[PDB]
């Protein structure tokens, strides 16, 4: 009659591509974990006292335990050196940079230009403002990493600006998919 | 051609 | 907690009893690869181009749900445990691309801390239900075991057109809808 | 002429600022922006549009999220989870509605409240003892409350419990006086401190 929730997942942890690999598998029930296996452990442990005989029950079947250990090479290492190498690893999306500003209605009045950067992948990106060829960092406010949910990322930046005559404000952005650093400017 | 994606296999505790 | 270069979550089995609610999905680096349909016996990809360059056996994904069903079946009788209190979700409405009046855009409704993952997500164009261009994506998981989902909506922005995102959740004492307008900007 | 507000490190702080108290249409309410800045004695630490997008300082916030129901009940409030000792400084606001607008302002001082014992360490079978719970605030507390045990049984002035200027003393500490002893302070603005300490008695 009442409600309950169960969850299973398998996590492949990669470092430097294929040099050091780690395979961990969780067993979640009711937003709680009770049995876990780690490639650095070599067997099934018990996160809670509930799955203590369960972990040893799966530690009592030697044929099944080796398939799990071999799954580090069959599931994790093969997919990284296979599908992902042919799909996700070779996926690059360039960001879209736009400069806008709200709350301004008069000339030479304090405000904070907004540099908006959306639809980019992967997430290894940084953004820096540039006034007249000088990287600005004082009074800078920016959104955090906003996952677009469709194989893209977005993030916005705002710089508290004073409308000085003879001004060149540039939103400089560098990215690995961006073979060249993109610079979008704005003036009075 | 293509390359298949191998999945993670779960386990079944007894009753 | 733990760090790595990249992490791909292959195999996401979730079961909810009663009602026999299941879901199988693949994921990688905070991003879904594809999901296997339960009853139509097919593998649906979030992006089609990766389905053209890779194929997954849907039978293996169903064996996961079948064992998990057997898993939860033994675990619900093994313990007299009480249900987890239904967490109240929190949402955020945002456009995919910058707002441009008269230009097509995709309005997204991201909702985090969804627990349990049983919730209707709908839109209201000027307090009127519109089901055109609605993409209901599969749930996601984060390392606190809560879940987050996304929903998309294509539209034409205008000052006289106000939009919002409706939420129908179990733990909510009442349905909540955060109203966003490009007219405010 | 800006007011000043205190806070105790180790517990969340209440930083509210609502538009008076007229009941309004919730549809108009959700069409409201908010910008909060900070300057030490930071700048645009968190800024959220009606859409709910959280923007602000480059580092992430210390679980500093506004109450989801407060934004739909005519309230704009800051709720950090940890009272950071460094947050002490000036804070300004910027609330934007299609018709009206308000922008409150105040200060913030971090007052590390702690209880200091005169006999430093465990107590003997028979010896006096002194405790002083107090925040680092120049104004003096108006009322003082103390309690004994894990069930928080309020301690009142007795022939064995003596209290004055937020000091408590027991001259003979029988083994029954062991346990977690705490206190409760008060102020003119209603600041309340509940520092508790497990008394160690032979
Ligand atoms: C990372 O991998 C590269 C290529 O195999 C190797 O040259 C380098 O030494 C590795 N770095 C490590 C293991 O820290
Ligand atoms: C979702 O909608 C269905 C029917 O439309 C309803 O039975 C169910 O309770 C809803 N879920 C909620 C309110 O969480
Ligand atoms: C003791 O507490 C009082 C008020 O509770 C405070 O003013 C004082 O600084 C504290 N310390 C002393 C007297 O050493
Ligand atoms: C002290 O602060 C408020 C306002 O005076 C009061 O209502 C509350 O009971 C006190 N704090 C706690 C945590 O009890």
């Amino acid at each position: 009659e009442r409600h309950f929730v169960y969850q299973f997942m398998g996590e492949c942890y990669f470092t430097n591509g294929t040099q050091r690999i780690r395979y961990v598998t969780r067993y979640i029930y009711n937003r709680e974990e009770y049995v876990r296996y780690d490639s650095d452990v070599g067997e099934h442990r018990a996160v809670t006292e509930l799955g203590r005989p369960d972990a040893e029950y799966w530690n009592s079947q030697p044929e099944i335990l080796e398939r799990t250990r071999a799954e580090l090479d069959t599931v994790c290492r093969h997919n990284y050196e296979g599908p992902e190498t042919h799909t996700s690893l070779r996926r690059l999306e360039q960001p879209n940079v736009v400069i806008s500003l709200s709350r301004t209605e008069a000339l030479n009045h304090h405000n904070t230009l907004v540099c908006s950067v959306t639809d980019f992948y992967p997430a290894k990106i940084k953004v820096r403002w540039f006034r007249n060829g000088q990287e600005e960092t004082v009074g800078v406010s920016s959104t955090q990493l906003i996952r677009n949910g469709d194989w893209t990322f977005q993030v916005l930046v705002m710089l508290e600006m004073t409308p000085r005559r003879g001004e060149v404000y540039t939103c400089h952005v560098e990215h690995p998919s961006l073979k060249s650093p993109i610079t979008v400017e704005w003036r009075a | 051609p293509v390359s298949k994606m191998r999945m993670a296999t779960p386990l079944l505790m007894q009753a | 907690d733990i760090e790595a270069d990249h992490v791909g979550t292959y195999g996401i089995s979730v079961y909810q009893s009663p009602g026999d609610i299941g879901q199988y999905t693949f994921e990688f680096d905070g991003d879904e690869l594809f999901y296997v349909d339960l009853d139509k016996k097919e593998t649906v990809w979030m992006l089609p181009e990766f389905g053209q360059l890779a194929s997954f056996d849907p039978q293996g994904g169903l064996q996961n749900i079948a064992v998990v069903k057997h898993n939860l079946g033994v675990l619900t009788k093994r313990s007299n445990s009480t249900p987890a209190t239904n967490e109240a979700p929190q949402a955020t409405v945002f456009p995919k691309s910058p707002v441009l009046l008269g230009q097509p855009n995709t309005l997204i409704c991201f909702v985090d801390n969804i627990f349990p993952p049983v919730i209707n997500i709908t839109w209201l164009r000027n307090s009127k239900s519109v089901a055109d261009g609605v993409y209901e994506t599969s749930f996601f998981v984060n390392r606190d075991y809560s879940f987050h989902k996304l929903s998309y909506l294509t539209f034409i922005p205008s000052d006289d057109d106000i939009y919002d995102c409706k939420v129908e959740h179990w733990g909510l004492e009442e349905p909540v809808l955060k109203h966003w307008e490009p007219e405010i900007p | 002429e800006l007011p000043v507000v205190w806070a105790q490190e180790g517990a969340p702080v209440h930083l509210p600022c609502s538009l008076k108290s007229p009941n309004l249409d919730p549809n108009f309410l959700r069409r409201g922006g908010v910008i909060w800045q900070h300057q030490p004695d930071r700048y645009t630490v968190l800024s959220v549009a009606p859409g709910g997008l959280r923007s602000g300082r480059q580092p992430l916030h210390p679980h500093v999220q506004l109450e989801e129901r407060g934004l739909q009940r005519g309230d704009f409030s800051l709720w950090l989870r940890p009272a950071l000792r460094t947050d002490a400084g000036e804070y300004h606001a910027t609330v934007r509605l299609p018709n009206r607008a308000l922008s409150c302002s105040l200060r913030l001082r971090v007052g590390q409240a702690s209880m200091i014992a005169s006999p430093s360490g465990v107590l003997k079978l028979s010896d006096w003892v002194l405790l002083n719970c107090s925040f680092s605030r120049p104004d003096r507390p108006v009322s003082v409350h103390w309690f004994q045990g894990q069930n928080r049984v309020p301690v009142y002035n007795s022939p064995r419990h003596f209290l004055a200027e937020t000091f408590l003393l027991l001259p003979q500490v029988s083994p029954l006086d062991s346990g977690t002893w705490g206190c409760v302070l008060t102020y003119r603005d209603g600041f309340n401190v509940s520092i508790t300490y497990n008394l160690k008695v032979l």
